[PDB]
RNA sequence: GGAAUACUGCCAGCUGGGACUGAGGACUGCGACGUAAGUCAAGGAUGCUGGCAUAAUGGUUAUAUGCCGCCCGUCUUGAAA
RNA sequence: AAAUAUGUAAGAAGUCCUUGUUACUUAAUUGAACGUGGACAUUUGAAUGAAGAGCUUUUAGUGGGCCAUUUUUGGUAAGCAGAACUGGCGAUGCGGGAUGAACCGAACGUAGAGUUAAGGUGCCGGAAUACACGCUCAUCAGACACCACAAAAGGUGUUAG
RNA sequence: GCCCUGAAAAUGGAUGGCGCUCAAGCGUGUUACCUAUACUCUACCGUCAGGGUUGAUAUGAUGCCCUGACGAGUAGGCAGG
RNA sequence: GCAGUCAAGCGUUCAUAGCGACAUUGCUUUUUGAUUCUUCGAUGUCGGCUCUUCCUAUCAUACCGAAGCAGAAUUCGGUAA
RNA sequence: GGUUGCGGCCAUAUCUACCAGAAAGCACCGUUUCCCGUCCGAUCAACUGUAGUUAAGCUGGUAAGAGCCUGACCGAGUAGUGUAGUGGGUGACCAUACGCGAAACUCAGGUGCUGCAAUCU
C-alpha cells in the first residue's frame, strides 16, 4: 500500500510483482472437447465441471492456461476466498482416498514432512506459493464446487470475460465467482 | 459427467483365493492369511500369494535344483521352500541333509530327501517353525519350460514352434521354410 | 454399387486406445547388424576381461 | 495408375540449398561418430549413395554402428499404434551431430563444477533448471519521462 | 460495455540491454473495468506503436473520475467506426453532466442509428465544448437558449392493479 | 482548506424469516467453557405436548384432472414410416 | 517465406579419476568397445499429472458407415461425388432449437434440498405487459445461430453522418 | 441505418400459435426472474479399491466391519442369479 | 421457360412510344439433364374420354394509365383468375 | 604487417573499371641434352635461376559502381495464420477476444575472417 503512496509521492509508480498464483475453474462439460486441451484439463486435475485448482504461475503453467482457455475462467485468489476454499471444501488425498480436513492431525499426518502441521499452515503454503506447493497442493483433492449462487452475470458463459464474461483469465474478479461457487 | 482416464469398476488382475476347492488348501490358505496379516516378514506375503496360484504358475522345483540351491554361500543351512510340489531326480548323486517344506513330495523326493537324513515337513509345520521364514529359502520352478509356450509368438521370422499335430518331413516343411521353396519364414 | 475408398477416420482414437508407449530400452541391447569382425574381436577382450579377472577369486 | 516410388513427393526435400550447390565442404569427412552419438537426419541429394528414406529426413537418432562410410542409426517409427524400431544405414553425408545433445553434455560439466564449488563450501546448490517466473516488483521512475499520451487514429484512404 | 468508466492506462516496453528505461505511454480509455480497460490498452498499443503485451508492462491503472459531476455541459465526440461495407470517421455532440455519462449514449447511439456494436467503433476524442455556439449540432443547441422550457404531453401513468375503475387521464 | 458519501474489498462482527434433512446406536477422538465441582452446540436429534380407533395412516385398483408417451420385430448411415 | 502441425534431448543404463582385457585399430600403451578399483546419493539435474507400473495368453463382434466446423478435388450445381484433422451420430437417453439422427447445453444407479447451463419470462407456458437510449409504419412491415433463401439496380420516406 | 420498389405457382395455413405498432419489431445497455437425468450437500442400491477382524470367548472367515471413489450403452464378452 | 439492370444502336429526326446489341443480376420447376434419398415379400407404366379444383407469367370480358393515341384498328403498361 | 605451401568456413571473398605495390616470395620469363606429352616444347615433361620484367597473374586502394552480407518502431503489427462465440452480413466476405506473425518496399552500415608451417626491411 505505502509503496505506491511513495512512489506516487516521488512522482514515479509503483509496480506491482506480477501474480505468483491462480485458482482456476472449469467451467464447460465434459464432452466436445478436442484432444490437446481436454489433456491440460486433467493434467490440471479439472475432469469435471465446476471443480478447482491452484495454480503455480511460471511460464510452462502460463501456456497450458493458455491452451484451456475456453473451458474454465481464473484469476487471484484472496487470502478470504483461500480461507474459504479450504475450510469448508478442503478434502486431502491419502492412499487415493479423498478424506475431509476435520482436524490438523490429519494434514500434519501427510504434510509433517514439509513443515505444514495445519490447516492454515496449508493455506500459507499456498498462497505464498514457494517450497512446498507442489506437495501441499496435490494433497488437496481438486475443489467440488457448485454453480454461482446468484448466477454467472452473463448472457452466455461461452466468451471471453472480456468480450461478456466467463473464461479466460477474468484477474482479480475470480474472487466474487468462487464465492458464490463456494 | 467426468471426463474419465481410467475405466470404472475395474478389478485387479489378481488372484485373490485359491481356485481350489481342497479343503486342506483353504486352511494353508486361512493360516498364511493370518501369518502375513499379523506380521511383517515378507516371506509370509509372498507364501499366502504362492498359495492361490494355479497349476502352472506352480511348476515342479525338482530335487535336484534343491540340491543345488544349497550349493549357493551361506546356504546349506537354510530350510528350502516349495510352495508347489517337488519330483525327484535320478541324475544327482551326493544329496545333501536339509530340510524342505513343500505341499507335495513325490515318493522318490522324501525318499532322497529322508534317506540323505534330511526333513520333509508340510508348510504349517514350516510355520511354526518360522513364523517369519527364519533361514527359509523360496525356490521355483522353470516355468517358461511348458510344451505350450513353445507356440507363443508363433510368427514369421519369430523362431517359434509351429502347432502341427504330427511331425517329420511332408509337414510344413517346405514352401516358405527354405530358400528353395518359396522363402523362407 | 461404389462404395467407401478410404479414411484414417477414428483410426487415432484406435491407436490411442491402449496404445503408443514407446519401444522398451535395455542396457546391453541387440547387436543385429554391427559390425561383425569388431564384433569377433570383441568376443576376445570380454573372454580376456573375465578370465582375467578370474586372477581375483582362485 | 497411383505411383509410389521410393523418391516419390521429395522434389523439395531432396533439393540442395539455393547457391549451395555441387562440392559438399571437408567438414563433413572429419567429423566423428561414436557409437550412442545422437544424430540428425538430412538427406544430401548429391549423395545418392547411403541416403536416408524421405520418412526418416529431419528424424533424430542413435548411433548403434560405425562402419567405413556410414554409420548405423537408430530410429524410434511409430507404425499403427506401437513404436517400432529401425536400423538404417547412412553415409556420413546425411547425418549431423545434435547440437541439443551437445549443449546437454555442456551443462553436465558445468553441474558437475558448479557441484564442486557449492561442497567445497558445504553450502547448497540448485542444480536444476527453473521456468520463467512471473516479476518482481519495480518502480519505473517519470524523470525524463513524462507519459507520451496517444489516442487511435481516423481513418484515411489512400489511393 | 456496462456501466462505463475512464481510466488512466499507462504502460511501457519491457525493459533491456539497451535501453534501461524506456519510454511511458498513456491512454485514456472508456471501459467497464480494469480487464477491459488493460486490454484496450494492448489492443491501441499494438495498432499505434508495434509493441506486443508479451514484450511490455502496464506500469499504472488510475480511474479518471469526472471533475465536476453535476454541472451540465457540452460535449464534442469524435468516432472512427466500422460499417458493413466500409469504415467512416464521425463527430457528433453530446449534452450530459460527465464524461462516463457521454459515451454510455455515444455507445447507445452508434447501435440504435448505425447497428454498430462496441467492437467496431474507436473513440478518437472526446472534449468538453468550452465557448456555447461552438455547439455545432442543432440537436444539442435548441436547448441552449435562454429561458428554456417545454412541456411534456400524453402522460402515461403506469399502473399497479390490472383493473381500474375511472378512465384514466393523460393530463401533465 | 477540512469533511462526508458513493464504489470496491475484508471481519475467525452481531442478528431475524423460510425450506429440506436427522444417516449412526454403550464408551473410546479433537476440543470448547469453567478457579474447581462440573458443563457444552465438541466423532450424525433430542425434549415437551397433542391427535387416531367400525379411525389417522398406508398398499392396490378404478376413474377424473395437469403435463408427458407414434408399432413392435428387423435389415439399415437413417423406420412411427 | 509464416501460423498450425512434426523429430530428438533434459543423466544412476549418469559423471569424473585410476588402469585391465582384445586376434579389432593406430607410427605408437594409439584408439575403439567392454570392465576392475576409487569418488559424487539434500534440487540425481525443467513443468504438470499419475486414479499404480510392467507383461503374457486367448477369444467375440466389425470389416456398407454417416454428420458438423475448418482444409480441400471433380461438377453449373445438388439433401451430388471424393480426400484431410478433430468432434459427433451410429450404439444415447436428458434440457434447449415448436417439429427433427448429427446443432446448442449436457451424457444417465433409486431419491431429497439447493444452484445452474443452453434457452426463455404478453397469453398459450414455469418466469419483469421490467428498467433505459434510439430506430422503424410497410394497401407485401418485422420478429434470432445451424434453418428452412434472395440479387444486380433504384426511392425528394425517415434517421444519423 | 430502418423502411419502400426490384419480389411470379399451383388443397386453405402458418415469426410454433394467438396476436403485437413510444412492440410482444430492430440495435444496445442494466437488473431481476423461470428451468435439465449437469453442479453442490445428504440418504439408499450396486460396482471397484484400500484396510480392520475368529487369542479363549452360542447362530453366517467364501463371513462381520471401517473408509474412498465410481454408475450411458448396440454388436459383443464375462459374472451372479 | 420467364423477368430484370446498363444503354451502343433501331426507331426521317429522336437511346428508352415501341424495341434493344456487347455484357451482367435473377426467377421458375409443365423441358431436358445431373443425382440415386424413398419404394424391387410389387405405389398398375403413354394418349384420350369424364369431372372437380387450384396457379397466374391474362388470350377474352370490366375499369384505367401510355403511344411515333387524328378517326378506325392496334400496341405498351396497372387493378384484375 | 607483407609473402608462400596446405587449408576451414565458402561472394563482407564474386563482377566491372581505374590507380598503386617497398622487401622477400610468387610469378612472368631463359633453354630442349636427358625422362616425358603435343598438329604445335602453347599446354604437359625435363634443364638453368642463368639473359630479362612487375607488363600481366597476384596484392591492396578507388567507385552517390553491379552483386553479396548485416540491421532498423522503413513498410507492418500489414498479409497470412492457431483458438472463441446462438458475433456482423442476403452473400462474397468482415470485425472483436486469447495468441503467432511474413514478404515486396524504404533507409542505414559493411565488402573476407581465420588455422598450421616456412619466410621477409
Ligand atoms: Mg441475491
Ligand atoms: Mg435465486
Ligand atoms: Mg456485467
Ligand atoms: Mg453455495
Ligand atoms: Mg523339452
Ligand atoms: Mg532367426
Ligand atoms: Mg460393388
Ligand atoms: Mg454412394
Ligand atoms: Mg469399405
Ligand atoms: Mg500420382
Ligand atoms: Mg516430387
Ligand atoms: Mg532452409
Ligand atoms: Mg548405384
Ligand atoms: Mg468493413
Ligand atoms: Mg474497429
Ligand atoms: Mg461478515
Ligand atoms: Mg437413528
Ligand atoms: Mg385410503
Ligand atoms: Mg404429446
Ligand atoms: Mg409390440
Ligand atoms: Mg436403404
Ligand atoms: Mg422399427
Ligand atoms: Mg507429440
Ligand atoms: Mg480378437
Ligand atoms: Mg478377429
Ligand atoms: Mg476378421
Ligand atoms: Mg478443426
Ligand atoms: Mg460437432
Ligand atoms: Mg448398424
Ligand atoms: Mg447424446
Ligand atoms: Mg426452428
Ligand atoms: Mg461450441
Ligand atoms: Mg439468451
Ligand atoms: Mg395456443
Ligand atoms: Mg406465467
Ligand atoms: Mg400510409
Ligand atoms: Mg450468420
Ligand atoms: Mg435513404
Ligand atoms: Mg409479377
Ligand atoms: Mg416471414
Ligand atoms: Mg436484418
Ligand atoms: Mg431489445
Ligand atoms: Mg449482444
Ligand atoms: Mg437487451
Ligand atoms: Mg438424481
Ligand atoms: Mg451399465
Ligand atoms: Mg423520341
Ligand atoms: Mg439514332
Ligand atoms: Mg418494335
Ligand atoms: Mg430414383
Ligand atoms: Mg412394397
Ligand atoms: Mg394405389
Ligand atoms: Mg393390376
Ligand atoms: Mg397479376
Ligand atoms: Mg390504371
Ligand atoms: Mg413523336
Ligand atoms: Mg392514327
Ligand atoms: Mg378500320
Ligand atoms: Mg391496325
Ligand atoms: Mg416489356
Ligand atoms: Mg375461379
Ligand atoms: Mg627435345
Ligand atoms: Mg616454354
Ligand atoms: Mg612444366
Ligand atoms: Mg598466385
Ligand atoms: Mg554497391
Ligand atoms: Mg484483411
Ligand atoms: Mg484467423
Ligand atoms: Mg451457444
Ligand atoms: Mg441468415
Ligand atoms: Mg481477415
Amino acid at each position: 500500500i505505502q509503496a505506491k503512496r511513495d512512489a506516487k509521492a516521488a512522482g514515479s509508480y509503483y509496480v506491482e510483482a506480477q501474480h505468483k498464483l491462480v485458482f482456476v475453474v472449469r467451467i464447460k462439460g465434459i464432452n466436445k472437447i478436442p484432444p490437446k486441451p481436454r489433456k491440460v484439463l486433467q493434467l490440471l486435475r479439472l475432469t469435471r465441471i465446476n471443480s478447482g485448482t491452484f495454480v503455480k504461475v511460471t511460464k510452462a503453467t502460463l501456456e497450458l492456461l493458455k491452451l484451456i482457455e475456453p473451458y474454465v475462467a481464473y484469476g487471484y485468489p484472496s487470502y478470504s476466498t483461500i480461507r474459504q476454499l479450504v475450510y469448508k471444501r478442503g478434502f486431502g488425498k491419502i492412499n487415493k482416498q479423498r478424506v475431509p480436513l476435520s482436524d490438523n492431525a490429519i494434514i500434519e499426518a501427510n504434510l509433517g514432512k514439509y513443515g505444514i502441521l495445519s490447516i492454515d499452515d496449508l493455506i500459507h503454503e499456498i498462497i505464498t506459493v514457494g517450497p512446498h506447493f507442489k506437495q501441499a497442493n496435490n494433497f488437496l483433492w481438486p475443489f467440488k464446487l457448485s454453480n454461482p449462487s446468484g448466477g454467472w452475470g452473463v448472457p452466455r458463459k461461452f466468451k471471453h470475460f472480456i468480450q461478456g464474461g466467463s473464461f479466460g483469465n477474468r484477474e482479480e474478479f475470480i474472487n466474487k465467482l468462487v464465492k458464490s461457487m463456494n | 459427467g467426468i471426463d474419465h482416464t481410467s475405466k470404472q469398476h475395474k478389478r485387479s488382475g489378481h488372484r485373490t483365493a485359491p481356485k481350489s476347492d481342497n479343503v486342506y488348501l483353504k486352511l494353508l490358505v486361512k493360516l498364511y492369511t493370518f501369518l502375513a496379516r499379523r506380521t511383517d516378514a515378507p516371506f509370509n506375503k509372498v507364501v499366502l500369494k504362492a498359495l492361490f496360484l494355479s497349476k502352472i504358475n506352480r511348476p515342479p522345483v525338482s530335487v535336484s535344483r534343491i540340491a543345488r540351491a544349497l550349493k549357493q554361500e551361506g546356504a546349506a543351512n537354510k530350510t528350502v521352500v516349495v510352495v508347489g510340489t517337488v519330483t525327484d531326480d535320478a541324475r544327482i548323486f551326493e544329496f545333501p541333509k536339509t530340510t524342505v517344506a513343500a505341499l507335495r513330495f513325490t515318493a522318490g523326493a522324501r525318499a532322497k530327501i529322508v534317506k540323505a537324513g534330511g526333513e520333509c515337513i508340510t508348510l504349517d509345520q514350516l510355520a511354526v517353525r518360522a513364523p517369519k521364514g527364519q533361514n527359509t529359502l523360496i525356490l521355483r520352478g522353470p516355468r517358461n519350460s511348458r510344451e505350450a509356450v513353445r507356440h507363443f509368438g508363433m510368427g514369421p521370422h519369430k523362431g517359434k514352434a509351429p502347432r502341427i499335430l504330427s511331425t517329420g518331413r511332408k509337414f510344413e516343411r517346405a514352401r516358405g521354410r527354405r530358400r528353395s521353396k518359396g522363402f523362407k519364414v | 454399387a461404389k462404395s467407401k475408398n478410404h479414411t484414417a477416420h477414428n483410426q487415432t482414437r484406435k491407436a490411442h486406445r491402449n496404445g503408443i508407449k514407446k519401444p522398451k530400452t535395455y542396457k546391453y541391447p541387440s547387436l543385429k547388424g554391427v559390425d561383425p569382425k569388431f564384433r569377433r574381436n570383441h568376443k576376445h577382450a570380454l573372454h580376456g576381461t573375465a578370465k582375467a579377472l578370474a586372477a581375483a577369486k582362485k | 495408375g497411383k505411383s509410389h516410388g521410393y523418391r516419390s513427393r521429395t522434389r523439395y526435400m531432396f533439393q540442395r540449398d539455393f547457391r549451395k550447390h555441387g562440392a559438399v565442404h571437408l567438414s563433413t569427412y572429419l567429423k566423428v561418430y561414436k557409437v550412442g552419438d545422437i544424430v540428425d537426419i538430412k538427406a544430401n541429394g548429391s549423395i545418392q549413395k547411403g541416403m536416408p528414406h524421405k520418412f526418416y529426413q529431419g528424424k533424430t537418432g542413435v548411433v548403434y554402428n560405425v562402419t567405413k562410410s556410414s554409420v548405423g542409426v537408430i530410429i524410434n517409427k511409430m507404425v499403427g499404434n506401437r513404436y517400432l524400431e529401425k536400423r538404417l544405414n547412412l553415409r556420413v553425408e546425411h547425418i549431423k551431430h545434435s547440437k541439443c545433445r551437445q549443449e546437454f553434455l555442456e551443462r553436465v560439466k558445468a553441474n558437475a563444477a558448479k557441484r564442486a564449488e557449492a561442497k567445497a563450501q558445504g553450502v547448497a546448490v540448485q542444480l536444476k533448471r527453473q521456468p520463467a517466473q512471473p516479476r518482481e516488483s519495480r518502480i519505473v521512475s517519470t524523470e525524463g519521462n513524462v507519459p507520451q499520451t496517444l489516442a487511435p487514429v481516423p481513418y484515411e484512404t489512400f489511393i | 460495455m456496462a456501466h462505463f468508466k475512464e481510466y488512466q492506462v499507462i504502460g511501457r516496453r519491457l525493459p533491456t540491454e539497451s535501453v534501461p528505461e524506456p519510454k511511458l505511454f498513456r491512454m485514456r480509455i472508456f471501459a467497464s473495468n480494469e480487464v477491459i480497460a488493460k486490454s484496450r490498452y494492448w489492443y491501441f498499443l499494438q495498432k499505434l506503436h508495434k509493441v506486443k503485451k508479451a514484450s511490455g508492462e502496464i506500469v499504472s491503472i488510475n480511474q479518471i473520475n469526472e471533475a465536476h459531476p453535476t454541472k451540465v455541459k457540452n460535449f464534442g465526440v469524435w468516432v472512427r467506426y466500422d460499417s458493413r461495407s466500409g469504415t467512416h470517421n464521425m463527430y457528433k455532440e453530446i449534452r450530459d453532466v460527465s464524461r462516463v455519462a457521454a459515451v454510455e449514449t455515444l455507445y447507445q447511439d452508434m447501435a440504435a442509428r448505425h447497428r454498430a456494436r462496441f467492437r467496431s467503433i474507436h473513440i478518437l476524442k472526446v472534449a468538453e465544448i468550452e465557448k456555447t455556439a461552438d455547439v455545432k449540432r442543432q440537436y444539442v443547441k435548441q436547448f441552449l437558449t435562454k429561458d428554456l422550457k417545454f412541456p411534456l404531453p400524453h402522460r402515461v401513468q403506469k399502473s399497479t392493479k390490472t383493473f381500474s375503475y375511472k378512465r384514466p387521464s393523460t393530463f401533465y
